[PDB]
């Protein structure tokens, strides 16, 4: 998802998962859910769109 | 060498045919994609490559 | 190992390295506290001097 | 990446431990140059036998195995001839009383530098060990072989129910004509008395 | 660019 | 010289002729040529090299231990080259069963064997009819034990 | 040549009747004899078990030497390692049947470009990306890694 | 939800939406976890939807040990691709393989009359001069792959922890009815790395839950169908290719069939058909797919008829048999075909009992229910070890072989069907063509005729196996109207359930109790009690013939018979499998009650399967609802120790109420402080469970007591109203168990300190202090009794299977033990006899002293040696019951005490060398211990008695002895018994005093369980 | 009285198939 490198934290529970372009989205949406900031929200809704 | 120099003379040929040939289907299946371009000759240039 | 000059730019650089890591470590307190249930706490490497 | 884990295993004396086995490699490597990786190459192996002998704790009523032991004490006396450090860097690792430590110290063979590689005693070594004459005895080989076809024949028909050897060349009074022609496999009564 | 930036050959005393 | 130039300077190699002479007449001498550059990140002084083998020997070897990865490595359970991650990881849990159990009814005991130059000491009538057989089941009986 | 070792190795446990998980990628082999027995009625007649057993180890294991010296090949029993409750395969310890990976050489090569690759943006942050999935994989709770 | 985010974001990128690439993660699909004391909110609203996660004990301590559970690494799927080997390169595939497995799409999500199919084949044609196929349906897209294999996920994580988990995926049924498109794989992952990550620091029993969080993210799969409207002819390049390319000629093409109209049963016996083909096909090429889990998967427990899989299985496992007799054995020495075909069929069927994806299918479910429909025993285990479930199968198997060895067999449905699964060649050759094979080789014997179709079907065989083609001859032996179904095994029976009773359970049996009462005041006497000895002898223990999982309800009946105690409801904590709980229920039928048992896990591997109720809840039948826990157990604390256990119990008491008037604990510690433990917390929760007129039973043993100074009695008494020490007569012969019943509870406690001197003129009074003799006369009196009363037929296995089934454990052949068995029916008035020819078989089989060979036969070995002591023992244990010898007894005693005198020799006389063992001489000592196997030895005594059924026997005669020896072997008889095997010199009381006995070792392999799925 | 029969190395290997003479089926 429109990135250069710095790979996301989901890629630690599977190893070999098919799908990246989802495993990024639920992990920002993930920390949007459960942030306690707006910063970190107004850029999980960014990273993903 | 008759075998690369043929495998890239049917890529400058037979590429832009295939891609459009890939896009004209309807629903699109990208991994049959994939795997048609690699069942074929051009796989043999795209190894090299 | 030696100890014969000044490791000025070696303590700026480390110090920066804390500060600038602190800002991200809010990233994985999020989805540590999310994904777990163990909410933890970002420790400075200067606390061993 | 040892300090003020979230996962308490490494303190500041462990640290400490780590670098006093760094400072006794550079002092080895300050006195000799490049004639101390003969000696700090025996780094990996203490460690070794630092993780068996802690291993035992748990089930220690097994005997010994003093082999690895004896060698790694006798390599240790020998390059004391040469530079004394060894003896310290051998006394150190075995102080250790964790096994975190003493794979973080297996894992840094490599962190007291690099020789500078005189290829002449290599390439003198390497003809030398190549060109060494051998006894060999040449009945081994051709029942390893045997062997070998064996278990390739067994696999090849159990899959696809077939030899892939020719009976017309066979003998006629061979016991494996039978089993040929007619897809079958010898009884491991009647593959005994046909060995190697 | 067109050079190492890590130890990726042997190491020998014969140029120095 | 580099494989992928010379892949596209030479001609193409046809793997059945190339076979096939190599399993009636061998090859000459100007293809038997072999270079060496030593390691790099080593703590020895003596010094393990590289191996620069020539165009034809290199292809050689190359799909025969190809043949032998894909053919007759599978029958043999410990060699772990076609494994991956998983399956080495499955291996490794088989045998160190019997470790760690707080118990004496199951026990297993390892053994780990240094060979002393296990690349230099093999010798042609130590493995001739091994690799007979194999050239046998390829259908270039002569091809493996020319090595 | 690991094939050769490998059919040495089942011929020579056929004969002793002995059984042996094996693990091999050529000059590194770990050879692992399995035992099982009973409950003992004291510590007397469990010691005597267990010298049975290291003694029915050291006789196959005599016996794989005289296999590998009559093909040429030595195996030098004062350095081969020998352990009820520790294994080591490729650089990878086994402490009491538990897999445990070495961390601190993998962060030893943070911004460790490869060969032929510059300091870039997406080249320095895979020395760090990989080596901490690699931490992660060999190692319980991934917390750390992310740290 | 980020799966449609996705979708639309590709449409947006892309132009046109997308299919067989967007995959859900688990991330949101399940969210975080939901532990199970906590009162697990979605339980409520939805059913089984969820992946469930145990851990009995915690992540603590990693790193000490391996654990004892197995591990789940991830798919099968390799990577081609490992740190472990970088050198290496990644492994490619040939183009000739990666397009010629596009036509597994033919007819997948392509349309052969289509314009694409046509580009497909000229592919093909094009880069190879050689110029419509199967049908597939119901199967993921993104599960795709020519140039790899679809991967699925694999493990992140080390498999410290993962051997301490286990994880349950068929917890998902209601996700079963439909096809989503979500992985399996991946969310067990994530459950197993999460609940490491959430519960590190715990040290006792954990239970996690995994729902459905966002329900979006489900995406069922649809039947789409890919198409174009344009020519792509691509050259041919075969003429310019040759030179790297080095060097499919035929395939049977069958028909489709109306499949939904076929009732459950054919779809059942078809699917178990195909399975037990390939089972067969598989392992008789010692392949390790015999061993996955797509053989057997758990998806169609509950979906699948039970007599129909079963049967299409043996007749599947059958035809396998049929098509590798003639790639054995030589049609020229052959005769009596149907014998070898029995034979591979035993092989199958004893290599199929001990697969764990295959017990698993058949540990709970309508299979299970099937198998049960035969008389057989109940598992005495917690969720049924593998053992435990293989004997259950092959007793079915063998009831179901019964009819097979009459001669007259012969499938149910002379019409065949096929799957995806098992689509291809080296499956449809041999699949059709063991029609002709079954017909030609199960009759009785063969003619030239089927020696040369014979000869022609196995050079068939190796035709097919081999890819090679076939002439025009071998028409005639091909099945024809063979049919295909689209979906796949576990697609394919998706059909519905139809139709409980309780059986007759009359007044079980009872008996007799002693009691010794204890009185508790103030005045502190001293602790003076002779310690008992620790004398162990099943004999009491074979005599009890209704061996539901043990013989511990004529216990708790009889203490309840013998105390008046009545209970509306109860809690038994400590039992097996619901034993004791089954006994308390169906002794009062308006009676519910609490179950509690530790689960046992390391003998039972478990594939994905939750844990099995108690077996012992069978004996109800569909009256189960009265066990409140028999369901849900398993996800709950268990340990006796932990006071979540009891908090457990108090909840259930809460929202169910009960108004328990009675507390069972029956369990065997191992350690004093578990005891001290279960003791403590049962002094802190009693006053809260139990009524003031409530009981309690607490299990204990004399020796406990006399070594122990804090116990029970010093705990437990003084709490309680009224308490006594009791024992059985239906109790173990020589031991110290004793029953500590307590009726009432006190308010307050003023009487601490019991009275230990009016026991001592009553501890003694106890059965390990009396002589074998006293103990001798109690057992006879108890045999007497009509142990087997009251109990139906459906939970007694027949005495002649039984004592078969015994037989071919211990080394006897299948027929000869038969046969043996039979003639126990024939004539039981004269069954000394029988049981001394049974001992003799049984010694001639594992030690032949007749067989001359030419070279020295090597000594005896561990269970060719362990054996021969144990059914010896176990039979003379009955002789001496049935015939009042004493001393023979003492004898059976003492050699389970010390050890059971073998010394082997080897003769030699004209052929050369012969074996020969006695029990007094200096030989080669084989001398075995038999102490933790009196289980056997009291198996032995139950069969017999089985067979007697109180009738009297007769004498020994010599005569009958001989003449059933000679239909074994002629040179076999009393004479030949006396001189070279030593078992007479044993019945006669002539043993080796020394006990020569070492402790037993062997070089065997560690079985190290885990899977791939 | 009395009944009715009266006289007048240290580690086991790890190996120590098939069946058909073992069963006998029948017919008719
Ligand atoms: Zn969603
Ligand atoms: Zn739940």
């Amino acid at each position: 998802i429109g990135g250069v490198s710095g790979m996301s934290l989901s890629r630690f529970l599977i190893r070999a998962f098919p799908d990246p372009v989802t495993e990024s989205l639920s992990f920002w949406r993930f920390i949007h859910v459960h942030a306690r900031s707006e910063h970190l929200k107004e850029m999980s809704a960014v990273f993903g769109n | 060498n008759q075998v690369i120099k043929d495998a890239t003379i049917y890529l400058y040929h037979e590429e832009d045919r295939l891609r459009s040939f890939l896009w004209s289907i309807n629903p699109l299946f990208p991994r049959f994609l994939s795997e048609f371009k690699s069942g074929t000759f051009l796989g043999v240039a795209d190894g090299l490559i | 190992m030696s100890d014969n000059h000044d490791a000025s730019q070696g303590y700026s650089f480390l110090h920066e390295v804390d500060k600038e890591a602190e800002i991200t470590f809010d990233v994985v307190e999020t989805f540590i506290r999310g994904w777990g249930n163990k909410p933890i706490e970002y420790i400075k490497k200067e606390r061993w001097t | 990446s040892m300090v003020c884990r979230i996962d308490n295993l490494f303190s500041e004396q462990d640290i400490f431990s780590l670098l006093n086995i760094y400072r006794i490699g550079d002092k080895i490597v300050e006195r000799q140059g490049n004639f101390s990786y003969d000696l700090i190459k025996m780094v990996e192996p203490i460690c070794n036998l630092k993780l068996m002998k802690l291993a035992r704790e748990s089930r220690p009523l097994v005997p010994q195995f003093p082999h690895f032991e004896n060698h790694i004490k006798t390599s240790v006396d020998e390059g004391a001839k040469i530079d004394r450090g060894i003896r310290f860097l051998h006394d150190q690792i075995m102080s250790v009383k964790t096994v975190d430590l003493t794979l973080v110290i297996y894992g840094s063979f490599r962190h007291w530098g690099h020789p500078f590689i005189d290829y002449y005693t290599g390439l003198e070594k390497l003809h030398s060990q190549v060109t060494m004459k051998k006894d060999i005895d040449v009945s081994y080989a051709k029942a390893l072989a045997s062997d070998l076809a064996r278990i390739v024949l067994f696999q090849q028909f159990n899959d696809h129910k077939k030899w892939f050897v020719n009976g017309d060349l066979l003998p006629h009074d061979h016991p494996f004509k039978s089993h040929v022609k007619e897809n079958t496999w010898p009884t491991a009564a009647q593959v005994q008395d046909f060995g190697d | 660019n067109h050079a190492d930036y890590n130890l990726n050959s042997p190491l020998i005393s014969d140029d120095i | 010289k580099k494989v992928l130039q010379t892949m596209l300077d030479t001609k193409a190699t046809n793997w059945k002729e190339f076979l096939k002479e190599i399993d009636e007449k061998g090859l000459d001498d100007d293809d038997l040529i072999i270079g060496l550059k030593g390691k790099e990140r080593e703590l020895k002084l003596a010094g393990r090299f590289f191996s620069l083998m020539s165009w034809k020997l290199r292809e050689y070897f190359v799909i025969t231990e190809y043949l032998i990865k894909t053919h007759f490595v599978p029958m043999f359970k410990g060699l772990t080259m076609a494994d991956d991650l998983t399956a080495v990881i499955k291996k490794m849990l088989d045998s160190s069963s019997g470790q760690g159990l707080k118990s004496y009814e199951a026990i297993c005991i390892a053994n780990h064997i240094d060979y002393e130059k296990w690349n230099n000491h093999q010798r042609k009538l130590s493995n001739g009819p091994v690799f007979r057989v194999m050239g046998q089941f390829l259908g270039y009986p002569s091809l493996i034990e020319r090595t | 040549w690991t094939i050769l070792n490998l059919l040495v190795i089942q011929r020579e446990a056929k004969i002793r009747n002995t059984a042996v998980k094996v693990l091999a990628q050529g000059d590194n082999q770990v050879i692992c004899t399995q035992y099982k027995t009973k409950k003992s009625r004291n510590v007397v007649e469990l010691q005597g078990a267990l010298n049975q057993m290291v003694s029915n180890n050291e006789k196959i294991m005599t016996a794989i030497k005289i296999g590998t010296g009559k093909l040429g090949l030595l195996i030098n029993d004062d350095e081969t390692m020998q352990s009820a409750d520790y294994l080591n395969y490729g650089k990878i310890p086994i402490f009491r049947g538990v897999i445990r990976g070495l961390e601190t050489k993998r962060w030893s090569r943070v911004t460790c470009v490869t060969n032929d690759q510059i300091p870039t943006c997406a080249n320095i942050m895979s020395s760090v990306s990989t080596n901490a999935l690699t931490v992660a994989h060999f190692a319980e709770n991934p917390i750390n890694a992310m740290i | 939800c980020s799966a449609t985010h996705a979708d639309t974001l590709r449409y947006k990128s892309w132009g046109r939406t997308v299919i067989g690439t967007t995959v859900p993660h688990p991330l949101e699909m399940l969210g975080p976890q939901h532990r199970k004391e906590t009162p697990c909110a979605p339980c409520n609203t939805s059913g089984f939807n969820y992946v469930s996660v145990h851990c009995p004990d915690g992540i603590h301590d990693v790193f000490s040990s391996r654990g004892p559970l197995p591990a789940y690494l991830g798919s099968k799927t390799s990577e081609s691709t490992s740190i472990l080997q970088p050198w290496e390169r990644e492994s490619k595939v040939p183009l000739i393989k990666r397009a010629t497995r596009l036509r597994d799409a033919i007819s997948w999500f392509v349309e052969p009359d289509s314009k694409l199919a046509m580009t497909i084949l000229s592919n093909i044609h094009s880069l190879t001069g050689e110029e419509h196929g199967f049908k597939r349906t119901g199967s993921a897209l993104h599960r795709f792959s020519t140039s790899r294999m679809s991967h699925g996920g694999f493990a992140s994580q080390s498999t410290a922890a993962l051997t301490r988990l286990m994880a349950t995926t068929d917890t998902m049924r209601d996700l079963g009815d439909q096809n989503f498109d979500f992985l399996f794989q991946a969310t067990l992952l994530y459950a197993q790395i999460t609940t490491t990550v959430a519960r590190d620091g715990w040290i006792t029993s954990c239970t996690d839950h995994y729902h459905i969080a966002c329900k979006s993210c489900l995406r069922p799969i649809e039947e789409i169908t890919l198409d174009s409207s344009m020519d792509y002819t691509p050259p041919d390049v075969s003429h310019v290719l040759k030179t790297w390319r080095n060097g499919e000629i035929k395939q049977i093409y069958p028909l489709e069939g109306n499949w939904k109209n076929l009732a459950p049963a054919e779809q059942s016996y078809q699917v178990g058909r195909c399975i037990g083909f390939l089972y067969g096909d598989l392992a008789y090429r010692k392949s390790t797919h015999a061993e996955d889990s797509s053989l057997f998967p758990l998806s169609i427990q509950g979906r699948i008829r039970g007599r129909g899989f079963l049967k299409g299985l043996l007749d599947g496992l059958m035809r396998a048999s049929c098509c590798q007799v003639i790639h054995r054995r030589s049609l020229a020495h052959l005769k009596r075909p149907a014998n070898a075909v029995y034979g591979g069929l035993i092989y199958l069927i004893d290599k199929l009992s001990v697969s764990p994806p295959f017990l698993s299918l058949t540990r709970s479910g309508p299979i299970r229910d099937e198998l049960e429909t035969i008389p057989h025993k109940i598992p005495t285990s917690y969720p049924t070890s593998n053992r435990d479930m293989g004997v259950i199968v092959r007793n079915y198997f063998k009831y179901q072989c019964r009819l097979i060895e009459k001669g007259k067999y012969r499938s149910h449905y002379s019409q065949l069907w096929l799957f995806s699964d098992v689509l291809s060649i080296d499956f449809i050759g041999p699949f059709s063509i063991s029609t002709t094979l079954l017909q030609i080789l199960y009759k009785p014997f063969l003619s030239g005729k089927d020696k040369n179709e014979l000869r022609e079907l196995a050079n068939l065989s190796s035709l097919l196996r081999s890819g090679e083609g076939w002439e025009d001859i071998h028409v005639k032996f091909f099945t024809k109207d063979i049919l295909l179904c689209p979906e796949e095994i576990r697609h394919a029976c998706k059909f519905g359930i139809a139709k409980m009773s309780y059986p007759p359970w009359g007044r079980e049996s009872r008996g007799t109790i002693t009691t010794i009462p204890v009185y508790y005041t103030t005045t502190p006497y001293p602790k003076m009690l002779e310690m008992p000895p620790r004398i162990q002898n099943p004999l009491l223990s074979g005599i009890r013939l209704g061996q539901l999982p043990t013989g511990a309800h004529y216990k708790i009946r009889s203490i309840l018979h013998g105390m008046g105690i009545h209970y509306r409801d109860f809690l038994s904590c400590g039992d097996g499998s619901g034993g004791m709980t089954a006994a308390l229920l169906r002794e009062n039928v308006h009676s519910r009650g609490i179950f509690n048992s530790l689960l046992e896990l390391s003998g039972s591997v478990m594939r994905g399967a939750s844990p099995e109720p108690p077996s012992a809840l069978e004996t109800l039948g569909g009256d189960k609802s009265r066990c409140v826990n028999g369901e849900t157990c398993w996800e709950y604390p268990s340990d006796l120790c932990d006071p979540r256990t009891w908090d457990y119990f108090l909840r259930l008491k809460a929202g169910l109420g009960l108004q328990i008037d009675l507390i069972v604990m029956d369990m065997e510690v191992r350690d004093s402080s578990t005891s001290l433990k279960i003791e403590t917390n049962v002094r802190n929760y009693v006053h809260r469970i139990l009524d003031e007129q409530g009981v309690l039973i607490y299990k204990t043993y004399g020796t406990y007591i006399c070594e122990s100074e804090k116990n029970a009695v010093t705990i437990l008494g003084p709490m309680f109203k009224t308490v006594d020490l009791v024992q059985t007569e239906f109790s173990s012969s020589q031991t110290s168990e004793v029953y500590m019943v307590c009726k009432g509870l006190k308010k307050l406690i003023d009487e601490p300190n019991p009275d230990w001197s009016s026991i001592n003129e009553s501890w003694k009074n106890l059965y390990a202090f009396q002589s074998s003799e006293q103990e001798f006369a109690r057992a006879k009196k108890v045999s007497t009794y009509f142990t087997l009363t009251g109990i139906p037929s459906q939970f007694i296995p027949d005495p002649f299977v039984n004592i078969e089934t015994m037989l071919q454990i211990f080394g006897v052949p299948t027929g000869v033990s038969h046969a043996a068995a039979l003639k126990s029916s024939d004539r039981p008035a004269d069954l000394l006899t029988i049981s001394l020819f049974y001992m003799a078989i049984i010694s001639y089989y594992n030690i032949n002293h007749i067989r001359v060979g030419p070279i020295p036969p090597n000594p005896p070995s561990d269970g060719i040696a362990q054996n021969v002591g144990i059914a010896i023992t176990g039979i003379s244990f009955w002789l001496s019951l049935m015939e009042k010898d004493i001393p023979l007894y003492q004898q059976c005693l003492a050699v389970i005490q010390q050890s059971f005198p073998i010394r082997w020799e080897a003769v030699s006389v004209k052929g050369g060398y012969k074996q020969k063992w006695s029990t007094r001489g200096d030989g080669l000592p084989k001398d075995t211990r038999i102490s933790d196997s009196l289980a056997p030895i009291g198996n032995w005594i139950r069969s017999l008695e089985l067979v007697r059924n109180q009738v009297r026997l007769n004498p020994f005669n010599e005569i009958l002895f001989n003449q059933l020896c000679r239909t074994v072997d002629n040179h076999l008889k009393w004479s030949n018994l006396r001189r070279n095997t030593g078992m007479i010199e044993w019945i006669n009381r002539r043993i080796s005093k020394e006990d020569r006995s070492i402790l037993m070792l062997k070089s065997d392999l560690h079985e190290e369980n885990s899977w791939r799925d | 009285t009395k009944p009715s029969y009266f006289q007048a190395e240290q580690v086991e290997g790890f190996i120590q198939d098939y069946a058909d003479e073992e069963v006998d089926v029948v017919f008719t």
